[PDB]
């Protein structure tokens, strides 16, 4: 199942991320989606983009 | 709670699908899809919504969606799905492309309204009514959260 606990959980955690447009956590989704095993770099990465983008 | 985002937690079935995606699977499907079709997250996401069909489901409904999703246009239709458990249901079934500003498609949304019986006259055009706003309302929404 690639789709574990832990995938769905940093799936979860991703759409928390309050500084994303829906655009960019909508690819985040996709990205994860399409290549599981990378979750956790997923979440680091869109961590990233959020502090990088502060209002 | 469950695993849902944000975006799955919305009262109303649909689910989401990337076309940029081989197959144009789902990428987003709601609690309330999830309850209905009796699946669970886990086991729906990354494919294609298509394993809802079943014997009885009309091909050429079915091959009606196909041919708006291809020309990235809306469509409803009437079909037969089924359960996880193979429990026949009928499906008021609208689809939508989700667009970005310039109007480009990036995403499909697709909402169920399930019922016991195939809709007709005015039941039917109620449930057309209600099922596009319900979509609209939806992709309104996704673009808040
Ligand atoms: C967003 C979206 C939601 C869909 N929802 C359903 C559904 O609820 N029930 C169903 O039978 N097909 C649904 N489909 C249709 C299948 O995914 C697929 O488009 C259809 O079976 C035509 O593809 P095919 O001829 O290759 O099987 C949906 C498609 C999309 C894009
Ligand atoms: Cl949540
Ligand atoms: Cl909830
Ligand atoms: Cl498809």
């Amino acid at each position: 199942n690639k789709f574990n606990k832990e995938v769905l959980v940093a799936r979860q955690e991703i759409y928390w991320l309050p500084n994303l447009n829906w655009e960019q956590k909508f690819a985040f989704i996709s990205s994860l989606t399409n290549d599981p095993s990378q979750s956790a770099n997923l979440l680091a990465e869109a961590k990233k983009l959020n502090g990088a983008q502060p209002p | 709670g469950s695993l849902a985002t944000t975006l799955e937690r919305i009262e109303k079935n649909f689910v989401i699908t990337d076309p940029r995606l081989p197959d144009n699977p789902i990428i987003f499907a709601s609690d309330s899809f999830l309850q209905l079709t009796e699946y669970s997250r886990e086991e729906i996401l990354g494919r294609n919504a298509r394993f809802l069909q079943g014997p009885e489901t009309d091909r050429a409904t079915v091959r009606k969606i196909r041919d708006a999703i291809d020309n990235q246009t809306e469509v409803t239709v009437q079909l037969i799905n089924y359960t996880k458990s193979g429990k026949k249901f009928w499906n008021l079934f609208h689809l939508q492309p989700m667009r970005d500003q310039k109007g480009d498609v990036q995403y499909f949304i697709g909402v169920q309204l399930d019922g016991t019986e195939h809709v007709r006259d005015a039941a039917e055009r109620e449930g057309v009514m209600l099922i596009k706003k319900t979509a609209e309302n939806i992709d309104e929404a996704a673009k808040e959260l």
